[PDB]
């Protein structure tokens, strides 16, 4: 029982763990679209 | 008199677009005169708070005004590295000098009247002729950026300071550095000297011993970066008591009219008056929402002005 | 006016410049947290 | 080299398959969020 109790908890938080995970790289690829289009923006500013 | 700020205000001009830099008086009528960071000289009735014109010459954001004697000619400094001359009988720029590379941090005439000071970025100090706008000599001296300059009351000394933690007095004929004092904290940011009629009141407040001529001699005060405000002789340089209580970065400093307090604005966002003959009075009175740059006391009437980085400019009653 | 003008538009521009490398090192930590997440939660998946 | 393969390869596959199952249920969360406030919303502009 004592393993298996852990197989659970220490498991299904980890799966809360790794949707922590999701949302960082949701993040990251927001910011990489900011990234993106900011440096559209610039280069295309280069010539005035 | 004993002319004191009080919490409630008269007018708070709000024309200016960008930070206001800084606010002087006029020497004879009742117009107050504002510089900011939007390259726009602002003219006011401080009396009745109503806007009279602006002044649009120059190209980035002025730095430092300053009248004459008369209140005839208005010296102006900006970033656009240049020093314009106004006329003020019908406000329009006269005279244009340049040179004295990058930023141009202040700007000043001596009494006499004929010539101009001149501080920058470039670590140098020049002397300008108001009829002709040639540079007839430059000091130098200073290893960093030097930030605000003042000539004394006959147009023969003047006081540079700098990022370089030292505060250096020209001559004008001799063109050396007779007194440099290096013993602030950090940066010092504004200076100013003493009217005559304070000197006696020096000397009761510090204990100075006259030489044999008599005379206190000439005196410095210097604000610094370091929330320290250290008033200095000119003589021996010497320091005679240190004004300590300002919560964040001085901006400016000068003495009240009848040469008793002690006025001051600093990035505290807070306006402190204090004594230095006997520490009683340590007024502080909240100013502005945002960063307080600089201030200014009229001669006679009792009103002050502060401009602040808020883009409003704001007119204290004295009491 | 016209270089009063131009000279706020270049230091915009620079300004600019100057938050498009401050995005980056933004992004760079993001990336370093994301990988840190991602690779407890799979060993712990591995322990489970 | 077969077994352990199957075991590496499915069971990280089932990692993003739970990474898939946070996902989904985050999105019916802020769903039901937006339902209850909506429904919130309706009730209050009845009388409206």
């Amino acid at each position: 029982r004592d393993l298996e109790a852990s197989i659970a908890r220490y498991k299904e938080e980890y799966a809360v763990l790794i949707s922590e995970a999701q949302a960082i790289k949701a993040d990251l690829a927001a910011v990489e679209a900011k990234v993106n289009r900011s440096t559209a923006l610039l280069k295309s500013l280069s010539a005035e | 008199k004993e002319w004191i700020p009080r919490p409630p205000e008269k007018y708070a001009l709000s024309g200016h677009r960008s930070p206001v830099t800084r606010v002087i008086f006029h020497p004879v009528f009742s117009v107050m005169v504002s510089a900011s960071e939007d390259a726009t000289i602002k003219v006011w009735d401080y009396e009745t708070g109503d806007f009279e014109r602006t002044l649009k010459g120059h190209t980035d954001s002025v730095q430092d005004i300053s009248f004459d004697h008369s209140g005839k000619l208005l010296a102006s400094c900006s970033a656009d590295m240049t020093i314009k001359l106004w006329d003020f009988q019908g406000f329009e720029c006269i005279r244009t000098m340049h040179g004295h590379d990058h930023n141009v941090s202040s700007v000043a005439i001596m009494p006499n009247g004929d010539h101009i000071v001149s501080a920058s970025r470039d670590k140098t100090i020049k002397m300008w002729e108001v009829q002709t706008g040639y540079c007839v000599k430059t000091f130098t001296g200073h290893r960093e950026w030097v930030r605000m300059v003042r000539p004394n009351q006959d147009g023969t000394l003047i006081a540079s300071c700098s990022n370089d933690q030292t505060v250096r007095v020209w001559v004008v004929a001799t063109k050396e550095c007779k007194a440099e004092l290096r013993e602030h904290e950090h940066v010092v940011e504004c200076i100013s000297w003493a009217p005559e009629s304070s000197y006696s009141s020096i000397s009761e407040a510090t204990g100075s011993e006259t030489k044999k001529s008599g005379k206190p001699g000439p005196f410095l005060l210097s604000g610094s970066r370091d929330k320290t405000i250290k008033m200095w002789d000119v003589s021996t340089g010497m320091c005679l008591m240190t004004l300590v209580g300002h919560d964040n970065w001085v901006r400016g400093v000068l003495f009240h009219s009848g040469g008793k307090f002690i006025l001051s604005c600093a990035d505290d966002k807070t306006l402190r008056v204090w004594d230095y003959k006997n520490k009683r009075c340590m007024k502080t009175l909240n100013a502005h929402e945002h960063f307080v740059t600089s201030l200014d006391f009229h001669k006679t009437a009792p009103y002050v002005v502060t401009g602040s980085v808020d883009q409003t400019v704001k007119v204290w009653e004295c009491r | 006016e016209q270089q009063m003008h131009l000279n706020v538009g270049l230091r915009k521009i620079k300004e600019t410049v100057d938050q498009v490398e401050e995005l980056r090192r933004d992004l760079r930590i993001k990336s370093q947290e994301l990988e840190v997440k991602n690779a407890a939660a799979n060993d712990k998946l591995k322990k489970m």
